[PDB]
């Protein structure tokens, strides 16, 4: 269980390999270590990491499992959890969340976009087997997974859709493209996510669990909270409009059996709890919200998630006449094809029926039939039919009422509209060429087209057809309508609605065919250009066209509108194309005037929610030539403006979301170009506009007013500052109001009475007057010019007394609560808006300050932020309403600070008592269950504490409550252990009492009584473990946070004292700081261990180096010092360990220190630190060389951003699986070895020259497949390290590591080799390396004759540099040196020798062998620098034989002579490129002309081993060579097998092939050139050839297996058009 | 020599 847990790991890591290592493996580890530790309440720890990141690699890591083994897997992990129970409340949770991590990360690669799905079932499976409390398991699995998804959604995607949905528009804008993409953004997003990890893991957890956790967590005991709050937090988070959002929440909810909780109690209030209320209150906001904005993509899924919100509102349904109205229609309108919601639609039917319709059918039925009409047929003119099934099943489930609205409303659907042939007075037309019979037809092709248009099912055959001959359809109609016989004359209504079509075409073509809408857009516009340059009649027509293109929003697809202005602007393009005359500008009413004439007005008339984007993209259209085209701009300026004014204020009541002012302000974005700041242009009548605008005193002017004078007041003064005062003369009273304001309210008290001042002019007072403080004194020395209270008497003072009326309105029916609570809050907030506007603004003389009689009132309202939610608006607050509430108090109270008298603060504060805090303090702990009502006011009073913090004077509430209350939090957080576990209720209690607990007092007593205070079945085992470690290390987060904020070195105190768990304590600190900033405390940690490095660090350190008891306190300790050096090394990561820890002793050094006599952690010795200088090269070179070969087997070659980023974020300190993660995307003490070896150079391969050196140490010390690692090391590090410096550091390092040394053969091989591996891929400028080898070039001329190792590295050394040199780069660092064809060929030509007398010590090879590398390399550099003659002829006379020309001396089968000759590859590109010289430049029908001048003459391949390799050389040679250029070499080839491949016999199992394969397979490299293969010189050749070939190939199939021969049997076939006939002999 | 059986099988068969 120690070394054995090792064994576990030894499987674990080693599964990092390229081939797999199996799996059941792990759960073996699992149930194993399970029963192991279940036995142990004695705390082995230390396996915490290995067991965890172990299991996290485990559970789902698989391409598959044996389906069988998987329930076994279940018993496995579940067993882990029972252990986690006996364990005592710690590691369980964390692990769960980790598997959440990979879990969703395993979404990658998503299988709708190894594989993905598996996890589902195992998760499913995870829940379902055996016995003990599957619940809790599932429970925490859920919540932590939940909050997990929070984390990733809190990583990006919100941002994603934000930016890249908003991106191309503002990035490229030419003002031409920007406008487009603007109108393109408004109606539904670009639907483009930014980072797919966000974009998609974003789906993942949802995408995963989609069908999963719906019915999962059926559990009653553990799902009160997973219900209620656990519902919420997301639902709060929603506003960002994630597809994700609702998804499960209804699904589980309606699934959940007590919505009786929800439905009934939520009724009780409608007649936890308020959780049910909001839990309701989504409904319309949601509903509409998508109905309008969200998409068939978006909404559909969204909404449909959001219908079942009825599934829980049975009682609490009320209106929802739109619910299905938009909704279920969307079910079978746009996806009768996709049943997705459609299912739901009639589920809703089910219960809305089955729950209380008894009036509501009067509602419901007028809808049902006239809509559920398509419930029956979407079928024909799961299973669509099945739909129809359950449709009727509904129908009869009541019946007799179900009859009608289908009939009369369908009767309202225009079955009958009769138009074609201009309401059918003649033939429509016949233009088409048959005219044997000259038919007519075309009569109704149209309603057919229609029927397609609704239809996308067979759309593939059908809807396609629709637009298809729509294309020729128009041009058909107008086609014979151009001479106008009747064609147009018949048209105008006909072709009218013929336009009305194409709205649908180009509309849904989106979800269908880019090719469709995009096909017909140039056509719709080739229309709009046509008649415009023509006469205006189709103006009468396309006008109509765009008319209803007023709509397209209620029409769920709002890009319709995108069409519109885009058409419009294209309209304007054509209008810009042909603009001629204001005669024809205005008499183009379709243009110019009557455009805005309607569009503005027309915008206004319906009170059109449907102008919004139409408006923004509308004037945005102009935003290009809004600057200039001609006159109409002049009018559109003003008309545009008060159009904006009246615009806004008009609808300004019930307006659709803010989409409204999205558009409003969107055009408010233009006075910009609209202001060129001319003299008396802007300043002119256009400036006469803002004249009345603030004094318009009108409603929403706030949005407008502040807009004004900064911008539009600016042209002429500054903002227009002093234009203003001379009118204040007449009045500043011109701004405000209060007609009928205060008292009559106090009498009628009506909602109709709320409807102006109470509606707006409360606000417009506030902000309108706020913007005044700024200009001049306006709120002081301008507005107030008449009296202090005189001019504002009926205006501002009544505004006070009306805030007093708010206090009063709390002193002594949905819409009622809507504007009633919306109001009263909007009141306090906005009247406090200009309140605090003044209070803060330096124009503070107490002029309007004394003007308050609300002095005590104000403090009596704000004092309750407690009653305030329970009374005036709260629920509405979360949306950035009461979210903004805190912003008041501080802003208020501190703008009440200074000049305003402190009793405003103080007596107010004095209002507060201690009984509140001491009391609730007692109570919420005194509860257990019941924590509700107090715990609330925990949250509240804490929120007040926030307001104190930003507002100061908190202590005034806690002078001695500093002392005890904050302590008593310790009494209570203390007190919990009596009951051990605390409710998720109480789990939300704690952030309050600890959070505000420590806002004042010290976090030291924290540490002290932390340690000691924790030094203490369900009662007693729920007591047992938290005694030992957990409970405060459970609550730990906030504690740590305190320790993060203000503490410095205060750490070291209890730290050094307790010297055990503090680490862990500290550990939680570590990244809890870091993550927050990833720069703050990253020092604060550092020097406390400068000194404490001496202190708590040390007794640990040399307790390890000293050290059963002190020994495990050591493994304990050195484990720490892992942590300490590691995290502390992570705050060194900013700077240094070699100065910071380098200049600071026993920090750097403890690395080297603790190394003695321990393997398992010896793993973790190395990864920390990049120590530098002295006793490091040396002492550590010992701890690695010596302690490696000692502690690693000697045996040579015996061995074995935001979103996704967050997976590591919270596993940061720990968990060896870290990079064992993505590798998921005999050997045992050998696994001790490469355990530690992978521990070695994978970690630091990248940095330093001993980090560099040790690999070269071991590889040559003991050669293993570690060497393979070197590639993904060296080559990587070569490209990786990207330090030209350290580049050169190994350049020289290795470079004269090739100096005079005891080095061996291989010891130069991997030297230059892995050396080059890194170096060929690293920065091309190798500087004096490549130059000093120039000055080691003369090293090449040399004599060691002979000795042995002097002869060994004699030859090893001077070929050694060119070895890396010319390959790493041959070029362009080499080109100016002006040794090019000149001074090297000395050493190539000469270098390889005969050594004919050398028989010796593989001098006959290695000397001559490696000596050949002269020509090999240098000749290569020549290959690109080549003449054709030069490199070829430079080879003579041969030393041959040479080693590559000593052949069959070994290697008697043919396999690796191509693999291991280590000669080809230069020869390859050799003849390749110089054969690009001699090549398509000229071919040869002859053998010789490509050889004798070539070095292909050097190739002969006759008479012995002199045959074989040369023609082996021919192997890939002929790849390029042909044609007949290898003419005689062909004769070489059929010559080859005869007694030679025979001499090589079978020559390896695949050998016979290996020769003949292209021996003949070249024979077919031509046709007529095989006329040679048969006739001229084949004379004896192929005959014998065949004979043997056949002879052999018969058996080996007989020997081994079958179609092997057949491979030949081919060749056989391939032979014969005449040939040699050894056939009778066959 | 399995998917390679298809490889060279194709080498001849296409030849």
């Amino acid at each position: 269980y120690v070394e054995l847990i090792q064994r576990c790991k030894q499987m674990f890591l080693t599964q990092t390999d390229t081939g797999d290592d199996r799996v059941y493996q792990m759960p073996s580890f699992l149930q194993s270590v399970a029963s192991v530790l279940l036995y142990l309440d004695t705390v082995p720890e230390v396996y915490t990491p290995v067991l965890e990141h172990l299991v996290v690699m485990q559970i789902d890591s698989f391409p598959q499992y044996s389906p069988k083994m998987q329930l076994v897997c279940c018993r496995a992990i579940v067993k882990v959890f029972l252990a986690l129970a006996a364990k005592g409340p710690v590691l369980r949770n964390c692990i769960s969340t980790v598997v959440h991590q990979g879990l969703i990360r395993i979404c990658s690669k998503p299988v709708v976009l190894k594989d993905y799905v598996d996890l589902f079932r195992h998760l499913l499976s995870s829940d379902q087997m055996m016995d003990s409390i599957l619940a809790d398991e599932a429970f925490f699995s859920v919540n932590s997974s939940s909050e997990s998804l929070n984390h990733l959604l809190y990583d990006e995607f919100v941002k994603s859709v934000l930016k890249i949905v908003e991106k191309l528009d503002l990035t490229l804008e030419i003002q031409t493209v920007g406008e487009q993409e603007n109108g393109d953004e408004a109606p539904g997003v670009w639907m483009i996510p930014t980072s797919d990890p966000a974009a998609n893991l974003h789906p993942a957890k949802p995408k995963d669990f989609s069908a999963f956790i719906n019915l999962v967590e059926f559990c009653r005991e553990i799902l009160p909270e997973k219900q209620a709050e656990f519902f919420e937090p997301w639902v709060y988070s929603f506003s960002y409009e994630l597809i994700l959002q609702s998804t499960r929440l209804p699904l589980i909810s309606g699934f959940y059996k007590l919505l009786s909780i929800t439905v009934r109690n939520a009724k009780k209030i409608k007649y936890k709890y308020s959780c049910f209320a909001l839990f309701v209150k989504f409904g319309k906001e949601v509903a509409v919200k998508m109905k309008q904005y969200k998409d068939e993509l978006l909404a559909s899924c969204l909404t449909f998630l959001l219908s079942l919100p009825h599934n829980i509102i049975e009682l609490d349904v009320r209106a929802y006449v739109p619910a299905l109205q938009m909704a279920f229609k969307l079910g079978l309108s746009y996806t009768p094809l996709a049943e997705v919601g459609l299912n739901a639609l009639e589920e809703w039917s089910i219960y809305i029926d089955r729950h209380v319709m008894q009036p509501y059918y009067k509602d419901i039925l007028p809808c049902l039939d006239g809509y559920l009409k398509t419930s029956a047929l979407s079928d024909e003119t799961i299973s669509l039919e099945e739909i129809r099934i359950r449709v009727v099943q509904m129908l009869g489930s009541l019946g007799g009422q179900i009859n009608k609205n289908l009939l009369t409303v369908t009767s309202s659907d225009e079955m009958m509209k009769s138009y074609v042939a201009w309401d059918r007075e003649k033939r429509l037309s016949f233009a088409v060429p048959f005219r044997e019979m000259k038919p007519v037809i075309f009569l109704d092709v149209f309603l057919p087209r229609v029927t397609e248009l609704a239809l996308t099912a067979s759309d593939r055959q059908t809807k396609v057809a629709a637009c298809e001959l729509l294309h020729s359809m128009v041009m058909f109609m107008l086609g014979k309508a151009t001479q106008m016989p009747e064609g147009g004359q018949g048209a105008p209504p006909m072709y009218q609605l013929y336009k009305r079509t194409f709205p649908v075409l180009l509309r849904l073509a989106c979800d269908v065919d880019q090719v469709t809408r995009q096909l017909y857009e140039p056509l719709v516009m080739q229309l709009i250009h046509w008649f415009t340059n023509n006469k205006k009649f189709e103006s009468q027509d396309t006008v109509a066209l765009l008319e209803a293109i007023l709509d397209g929003i209620v029409d769920p697809v709002d890009s319709t509108l995108r069409d519109f202005c885009g058409r419009c602007i294209r309209e304007f393009l054509k209008w810009s194309i042909k603009q001629i005359t204001p005669q024809q500008q205005e008499k183009s009413p379709v243009n110019t005037k009557s455009l805005f004439k309607r569009l503005y007005s027309l915008a206004l008339h319906p009170n059109a929610f449907k102008r919004l984007g139409a408006s923004l993209a509308f004037n945005n259209i102009y935003r290009e030539f809004r600057e200039e085209e001609s006159l109409v701009e002049q009018f559109v300026f003003e008309a545009l403006v008060i159009y904006m004014e009246s615009l806004a204020l008009a609808h300004a009541d019930e307006k659709s979301l803010g989409t409204i002012q999205q558009c409003c302000d969107a055009i408010d974005h233009l006075c910009r170009i609209i202001e060129k700041k001319h003299v008396s242009l802007n300043k002119a009548k256009k400036r006469r506009l803002p004249r009345g605008f603030p004094p318009s005193a009108s409603l929403c002017l706030l949005d407008l007013v502040k807009w004004l004078l900064a911008h539009c007041g600016r042209p002429q003064k500054e903002e227009g500052v002093s234009f203003l005062i001379n009118t204040f003369e007449g009045g500043g009273c011109g701004q405000p109001s209060g007609i009928l304001a205060q008292p009559t309210l106090l009498y009628l008290r009506g909602p109709f009475s709320l409807q102006a001042t109470l509606c707006w002019l409360d606000l417009l007072l506030a902000a309108l007057e706020c913007y005044n403080t700024f200009i001049g004194e306006r709120t002081v020395g301008a507005l107030q010019v008449l009296g202090t209270e005189a001019q504002s008497s009926l205006l501002k003072a009544v505004a006070f007394f009306l805030e007093s009326i708010a206090m009063h309105d709390i002193i002594a029916s949905p819409q009622e609560g809507e504007r009633y609570n919306y109001s009263k809050c909007t009141v306090v907030v906005r009247i406090m808006e200009f309140t605090t506007t003044l209070l803060n603004t330096s124009p503070e003389g107490w002029k309007l300050l004394k003007k308050d009689l609300c002095n005590t009132h104000l403090m009596r309202v704000l004092v309750q932020t407690l009653c305030e939610p329970a009374s005036i608006g709260f629920n509405i607050g979360d949306v950035q309403v009461m979210a903004h509430l805190p912003d008041v108090c501080v802003n208020l109270m501190k703008a009440l600070k200074m000049s305003p008298y402190k009793d405003i603060l103080e007596t107010h504060l004095r209002e507060k008592i201690t009984a509140q805090s001491i009391e609730e303090l007692c109570a919420v702990n005194l509860y257990g269950p019941d924590a509700q009502v107090d715990r609330s006011r925990l949250a509240a009073v804490v929120s007040a504490c926030k307001q104190l913090h930003r507002a100061g004077l908190l202590h005034n509430i806690l002078p001695s409550q500093s002392t005890d209350l904050h302590h008593s939090v310790g009494t209570e957080l203390l007190s919990l252990v009596y009951k051990g576990i605390a409710p998720g209720d109480e789990r939300q209690c704690l952030p309050s009492l600890d959070l505000s607990c420590k806002q004042l007092a010290s976090g030291l007593l924290e540490l002290a009584f932390a340690f000691g205070g924790l030094c203490e079945g369900s009662v007693i085992h729920f007591s047992h473990g938290e005694y030992f470690y957990s409970l405060f290390s459970e609550t730990i987060n906030t504690e740590l946070l305190k320790n993060l904020d203000l503490a410095v070195l205060e750490l070291m105190q209890s730290s050094v004292d307790n010297t055990k768990m503090v680490s862990a304590v500290l550990n939680g600190m570590l990244d809890q700081s870091f993550r927050e900033r990833a720069d703050s405390w990253w020092a604060k940690d550092s020097p406390l261990e400068t000194k404490m490095a001496v202190l708590a660090l040390l007794a640990k350190i040399l307790q390890i180096d000293s050290s059963v008891f002190t020994t495990y306190i050591s493994l304990l300790a050195d484990t720490k010092l892992d942590l300490h050096l590691k995290g502390q090394a992570v705050t060194l990561l900013p700077f240094f360990t070699s100065l910071t820890g380098g200049s600071l002793e026993e920090l750097r050094r403890v690395l080297e220190q603790l190394i003695v006599a321990h393997f398992p952690m010896q793993s973790r010795e190395f990864p920390p630190g990049t120590p530098r200088f002295n006793n490091y090269v040396d002492c550590m070179k010992k701890f690695l060389d010596a302690l490696e070969l000692s502690q690693s087997p000697m045996l040579l070659e015996l061995m074995t951003l935001e979103s996704v980023y967050e997976m590591f974020r919270k596993d940061d300190p720990r968990l060896s699986f870290t990079r064992q993660s993505f590798v998921d995307r005999t050997k045992l003490n050998e696994s001790t070895f490469d355990t530690q070896i992978t521990k070695k150079m994978g970690y630091y391969k990248i940095l330093d020259v001993m980090y560099s050196r040790l690999p070269k140490d071991d590889v040559h010390a003991k050669e293993s497949k570690i060497n393979q690692v070197f590639h993904g090391s060296c080559i990587t590090e070569g490209n990786e390290l990207t330090k030209t410096l350290i580049k050169l550091c190994y350049d020289a390092f290795t470079e004269n590591m090739a100096g005079e040394n005891q080095l061996l053969e291989r010891r130069r091989l991997y030297h230059c080799a892995a050396y080059n591996c890194a170096i060929s891929v690293i920065c091309c400028v190798f500087n004096e390396l490549k130059f000093y080898q120039g000055f080691l070039f003369s090293e090449k001329p040399e004599k060691n004759l002979l000795i042995f190792e002097n002869l060994i590295d004699l030859k090893r050394r001077y070929n050694f540099p060119v070895e890396v040199e010319v390959p790493m780069e041959r070029k362009k660092k080499y080109i100016e040196i002006r040794k090019e064809a000149r001074e090297a060929a000395n050493g190539d030509s000469d270098g390889p020798s005969y050594m004919s007398s050398l028989s010796y010590l593989a001098d006959s090879t290695l000397s001559e062998e490696m000596s050949q590398f002269d020509f090999s390399t240098g000749v290569q550099s020549y290959s690109y620098s080549s003449q054709d003659p030069r490199p070829a002829t430079g080879r003579f006379r041969r030393r041959e034989q040479r080693d590559p020309t000593v052949h069959d001396d070994v290697l008697e089968l043919e396999m690796d002579e191509l693999n291991r000759h280590e000669c080809m590859a230069p020869l390859t590109a050799l003849v390749k490129h110089m054969h690009r010289s001699l090549g398509p430049p000229q071919g040869e029908e002859d053998s010789v002309p490509r050889d004798l001048p070539s070095w292909m003459k050097f190739l002969h391949g006759k008479l012995g081993n002199p045959i074989v390799p040369l023609n082996i050389r021919l192997f890939l040679a002929k790849l390029v060579i042909n044609t007949e250029e290898v003419f005689r070499p062909y004769a070489k080839h059929w010559l080859s097998p005869l007694l030679q491949l025979a001499a090589s016999e079978n020559n390896g199992g695949e050998g016979i092939h290996y020769m003949v394969v292209e021996i003949v397979a070249t024979i077919l490299s031509w046709t007529g050139l095989a006329t040679p293969t048969g006739v001229p010189k084949d004379e004896v050749l192929a005959n014998r050839l065949l004979n043997f070939l056949m002879k052999h190939v018969f058996h080996p199939k007989r020997a081994v297996f079958r179609h092997n021969l057949e491979i030949i049997k081919t060749l056989v076939e391939c032979w014969k058009d005449c040939l040699s006939i050894p056939y009778r002999l066959i | 020599a399995a998917a390679a059986a298809a490889a060279a099988a194709a080498a001849a068969a296409a030849a």
